[PDB]
RNA sequence: CGGGGAAACCCAGGUGGAGGCCUGUAGCGAUGCUGACGUGCAAAUCGCUCGUAUGAUUUGGGUAUCGGAGCGAAAGACUCA
RNA sequence: CACGAGUUGUUCGGAAACUGAGCACAACGUUAUAUCGUUUUGUUAGGAAAGUGAAGGUGUGUCGCCAUAACUGAAAAGGGGCAACAGAGAACCUGGGAUUAUAUUCCAAAAAGAAAUUGCAUGUGGGA
RNA sequence: GUGGUAAUGCGAACACUUGCCAGGUAACAAAUCAAUCCUCCCACGGUGAGCUUUCUUUUCACCAUAAUCCACCUUGGGCCUUUUUACCGCGUUGUUCGGAGCGGGGGCUCAAGAUUGAAAAAUGCAGCUCUGUACUGUCAUUGUGAGUUCUGCGCAUUAAAGCAAAAACCUGGGGUGU
RNA sequence: CCCAACUGCAGACCGUACUCAUCACCGCAUCAGGUCCCCAAGCAUAGAAUGCUCUGGUACAUAGAGAAAGGUACACUCAGGGAAGUCGGCAAAAUAGAUGCGUAAGUUCGCAAGAAGCAUUGGCUCUGAGGGCAAAAAUUGCCAACUCAGAACUGCUUACGGCGGGGAAUCCAACUGUAUAAUUAAAACAUAGGUUUGU
């Protein structure tokens, strides 16, 4: 029984390393639409799931109370925070204001 | 297949009239006693090598004891 | 020539009712001794929709009057009927919506549906969605009730005929424009093979009296006699008038 | 993966 | 933000059935897809499930009603009339 | 395909059995007129359609 | 979720995924070249081009309606070249 | 072309054994003429189409009631069938060195084996 | 028959029951999102093969576990008990839910899984040995991404469209028996 | 007689080869036509487009020699002009992806619209941003997958495949649909709407 013919993936792996470093993905290399390459629904789902997970962790850890949690939950559903860092900054600002008032 | 845990249950299964033969399987870590009954194959697993060897003896000599070994193609057609 | 389409449909053929998804005929209870002398109490168990019918149907459960079993009636539901409602049918049933009473036991001016033209035919009048009858007057010399039909005609039926209190459910259906040929496709999917409709003047003269000509026109008056043989009786059949009516709409039908 | 790869670091 | 100026749910139809037929169908569509008050259970939870069938999300009660609204004006008049005739 | 009724299978079996050459010793008989079967059937020429 | 407004309501950013919606495969068709062929691969095919492609969509198997009759979104179309 | 071979099943597909769009035997009616019509909107036929058997009585066997045979019946409206190898339903699945050709179909005592399911029976253990 | 406040649990008389009734299963449904078996890819190691002026800790292949059972940590539903001045809170990518009982604590149960074993290595596949369909001995990779309609999934879609029925089977209600 | 754990015996009938098609079916044939269902790899790419490839399959289509004219092509190019050709821009050419700006009359307010237009696209080396899981935890450690931006350097012969030309109007039909199998796809038919008639 002769062996199967070779179908090598070395070229593809070198190209994959290059594309990991950021090569070969520019304006002239894109054939599909932006939403085809990276749907906005997928990005929104990821961002909102991150925000809700962070809010649940903060509520369970008692860094925020249930009222601040509800306000931030509705604001996160309302596209107020661009990423996790923006939400964390808002939380810290609210906590500082509460500390001053208290 | 049914797993029997107690040596008493193993003796009861071996005492049955439908116990055609007993297959002794020697694994590197344990010994298995597979009893070919009418409907189910009952297996007794013994971790202790010495206790397993003791169990292998004092089995009813009426039953047929099979030493499970790999059988090659030339060995069997 | 060849047989006109209006005559071919009388053979049945591919023009019959699409009844596979239908639930069966909708009727009142059998007019029995309990109805005639007392009343039967039923429970509305479900309110279902049948293909090809604009009005809702009600499944009402009664105890069998003579055996140890339960009987489920399928009635045309009046508007306001709900699951779990108690439905009373008989002589002594109270005057309330959803109850079935003899016409003579119903006071004048009451709105009724599912009217029996004959005593015991289990409801043949005022059955389409949104339709109802009006009880005009009771005559005791003849023992007949005079009621107003949905078409505007007034007919007299025996006071022992039964009717339901209220209007038929599902009213207002024809107030919504269809907007699409596909919607008519789905509407007539549950009824029969009658859609789309091809005009007579769009056909050839071999198959329709209106067919033919170098222009699309009826070359003869479309008002045809009542005595025209089949194949010839197309168009406006035995019309008393034509045009845009122009005034009070006369009550259609015979005298 | 966690840190983006550098061409220069390929030396070592 | 507001996505259409005048046509609401009728925006699904594009430009292709006429302003007035769309306007007439709009009111009945909006009514037939709305949540209607349930006299039982006191909730705004009545939804249409096929023409003339209204089921409440709260108490799970199913009612026979109008084609595109839970109760027609004729039904209210008939209910009042029948109640009055009962009291006579 | 796989399905056939047994009656059809037996008709096909009989037609398979009839599809033979004439024995040689038939041609040597006295007054013989038969040379070939002349009712030989090939599956690619004429169809039984059972 | 914001921003205005006394109110009526209005203005913006997201989410969502509607439509006999669009570009396009398969599929289902057949516009033009009046292209090929036109004793053909073919008693209607081939090539490119082209229509539509979630809908009144396409399709298998079963059923039902026929000869002055049947069936036909209608061309006297189709009903085993 | 000639000769000689090859298709293996409790579980796979079908039938046994479901209903559907439907068909049309009986029945009735019609027709000079059945080679015509009706025959599922729970359903043939002016139409007496059930041959089954709840409880009783009597007898056998089983026990301390159950099963079995007979006489009197409570109840059961609406005759008999067909129509799906893609709907319903359906208890087997791996390994093989087991072929020239079949295999979830062949393999034989270490069944290469491991099961799942029917029907009927015998003991065992409990109740009648 | 018998436990538990309850959701509901318990199998060798918790016996029978189409005499008779009443329900279930059979049984049917979009899109979004999350997806199972499985496929592909990457990482990590083993075994063999390939290439090797030079380079490539490299290229390629393989690394499997059927039905049937036994025992019993996640995910998602339904529900029970308690606290219930709970009205703002919970939650989804998403068009919502709550005194007709949200949320929290603790449970009951269902569905899909995971895991422990029996089957099962005695099999399969690669080489390898050396001494003929031979024979001994070695291997026989456990973690991720992208797809995947099994599933969650329905009183479930546009709807003047609302998505077959039966056999067969499963429970109960009464009853018999006990 | 009933039950539930075993056990013993027995488990009947038919189908089963092969094919399912550029040769096994229909088309007079091993006919470029037609014919239902399941499984469906790698790379590029939005990709079941298209191009190439490992596994499986195939080298079967009468061939050899071979720059006549004239042909067919699911083949190209042509200086200068640019529709003067022709009934007619028929045919061909042309436009193309993605991204950022920008987009008129008219309008049933939905559209028109990809209107029209104007820019940028390579390679390489970098820099930011976007997460998961553990123990002012606003901190410490580990770790995966892809992207989207910005920057410098360095290039183009503008260089695979695939992939709208656009605008100003007139006449018809509202639209999507259907339709003369084999010369007519339309303005015809249908269609929402509208109106009559019988009952
Ligand atoms: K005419
Ligand atoms: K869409
Ligand atoms: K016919
Ligand atoms: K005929
Ligand atoms: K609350
Ligand atoms: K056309
Ligand atoms: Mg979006
Ligand atoms: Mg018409
Ligand atoms: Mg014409
Ligand atoms: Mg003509
Ligand atoms: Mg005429
Ligand atoms: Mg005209
Ligand atoms: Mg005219
Ligand atoms: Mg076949
Ligand atoms: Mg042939
Ligand atoms: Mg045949
Ligand atoms: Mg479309
Ligand atoms: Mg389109
Ligand atoms: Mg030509
Ligand atoms: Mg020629
Ligand atoms: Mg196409
Ligand atoms: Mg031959
Ligand atoms: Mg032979
Ligand atoms: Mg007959
Ligand atoms: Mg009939
Ligand atoms: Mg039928
Ligand atoms: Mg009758
Ligand atoms: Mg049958
Ligand atoms: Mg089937
Ligand atoms: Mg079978
Ligand atoms: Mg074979
Ligand atoms: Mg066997
Ligand atoms: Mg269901
Ligand atoms: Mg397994
Ligand atoms: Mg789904
Ligand atoms: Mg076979
Ligand atoms: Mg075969
Ligand atoms: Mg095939
Ligand atoms: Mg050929
Ligand atoms: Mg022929
Ligand atoms: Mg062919
Ligand atoms: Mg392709
Ligand atoms: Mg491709
Ligand atoms: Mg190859
Ligand atoms: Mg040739
Ligand atoms: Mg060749
Ligand atoms: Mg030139
Ligand atoms: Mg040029
Ligand atoms: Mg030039
Ligand atoms: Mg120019
Ligand atoms: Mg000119
Ligand atoms: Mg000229
Ligand atoms: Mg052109
Ligand atoms: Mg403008
Ligand atoms: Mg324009
Ligand atoms: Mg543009
Ligand atoms: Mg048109
Ligand atoms: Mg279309
Ligand atoms: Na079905
Ligand atoms: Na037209």
């Amino acid at each position: 029984r002769k062996p199967v013919k070779v179908h090598s993936r070395a070229r593809w792996r070198k190209m994959k390393e290059a594309k990991d470093m950021g090569r070969h993905n520019g304006v002239g290399r894109r054939e599909g639409s932006r939403e085809a390459r990276m749907p906005s629904k997928e990005l929104w789902m990821r961002r909102l799931r991150i925000l809700r997970r962070l809010l649940r962790k903060y509520r369970a850890d008692k860094k925020i109370d249930r009222h601040v949690y509800r306000d931030l939950y509705m604001r996160a559903k309302g596209n107020v925070f661009r990423n996790k860092r923006n939400l964390v900054e808002h939380i810290h600002k609210i906590k500082n204001e509460k500390k001053k008032e208290r | 297949p049914r797993e029997i845990k107690t040596l008493k249950e193993f003796l009861a299964i071996c005492s049955r009239k439908d116990a055609r033969c007993v297959k002794v399987k020697h694994n590197p870590s344990a010994t298995k006693f597979k009893v070919r009954c009418s409907r189910y194959l009952y297996t007794l697993v013994v971790n202790d090598k010495k206790k397993a060897d003791k169990i292998e003896r004092s089995i009813h000599p009426s039953v047929k004891k099979i030493a499970v070994t790999a059988r090659s193609h030339a060995k069997t057609n | 020539g060849k047989t006109v389409l209006s005559c071919r449909k009388g053979n049945g053929s591919v023009y019959q009712v699409h009844g596979h998804k239908r639930l069966g005929p909708a009727k009142l209870r059998i007019l029995d001794y309990a109805e005639r002398h007392g009343y039967m109490r039923g429970v509305v168990k479900s309110i279902e929709h049948e293909a090809g019918r604009g009005a809702a149907l009600a499944r009402v459960e009664f105890r069998h009057p003579y055996k140890f079993r339960r009987v489920k009636e399928l009635m045309v539901a009046p508007e306001g009927m709900f699951t779990g409602q108690s439905v009373f049918c008989g002589q002594k049933a109270p005057l309330a919506i959803g109850n079935v009473l003899p016409l003579g036991q119903i006071t004048e001016g009451c709105i009724v549906c599912n009217v029996e033209a004959k005593p015991g035919d289990r409801g043949t009048l005022a059955r389409a969605s949104g339709d109802y009858c009006i009880i005009i007057s009771h005559n005791h010399e003849t023992g007949r009730t005079r009621l107003k039909l949905p078409s505007g005609q007034k007919k007299s039926v025996p006071s022992t005929s039964r009717a339901m209190i209220g209007i038929i459910s599902g009213g207002g259906r024809i107030e919504k424009p269809v907007l699409k040929a596909g919607n008519s496709f789905y509407r007539f999917r549950g009824k029969r093979n009658c859609w789309p409709k091809v005009r007579g003047v769009a056909r050839n003269p071999v198959e329709h009296p209106h067919g033919g000509g170098n222009h699309q026109h009826i070359g003869h008056p479309s008002t045809v006699s009542r005595h025209s043989p089949p194949g010839q009786k197309v168009g406006l059949i035995a019309a008393r008038r034509t045009g845009r009516i122009r005034g009070g709409k006369a009550v259609k039908g015979a005298w | 993966v966690a840190v983006r790869a550098k061409v220069g670091s390929r030396s070592y | 933000a507001k996505r259409t100026v005048k046509m609401g749910v009728m925006g699904r139809y594009g430009t292709r059935y006429g302003a007035n037929p769309r306007k007439r169908a709009k009111k009945l569509e909006v009514s037939q897809h709305a949540k209607h008050f349930c006299s039982f259970c006191g909730k705004f939870a009545f939804r249409r499930k096929a023409v003339g069938i209204w089921r409440c999300d709260g108490c799970s009660k199913t009612v026979a009603g109008g084609a595109y609204t839970l109760s027609t004006p004729n039904n209210s008049t008939v209910r009042s009339t029948v109640r009055r005739l009962r009291e006579l | 395909g796989r399905f056939k009724p047994l009656a059809v299978k037996k008709k096909y079996a009989k037609k398979m059995n009839q599809n033979k050459p004439v024995p040689y010793w038939i041609r040597l008989r006295t007054g013989n007129r038969i040379k070939w079967n002349e009712k030989r059937r090939h599956w690619r020429r004429t169809k039984l359609n059972y």
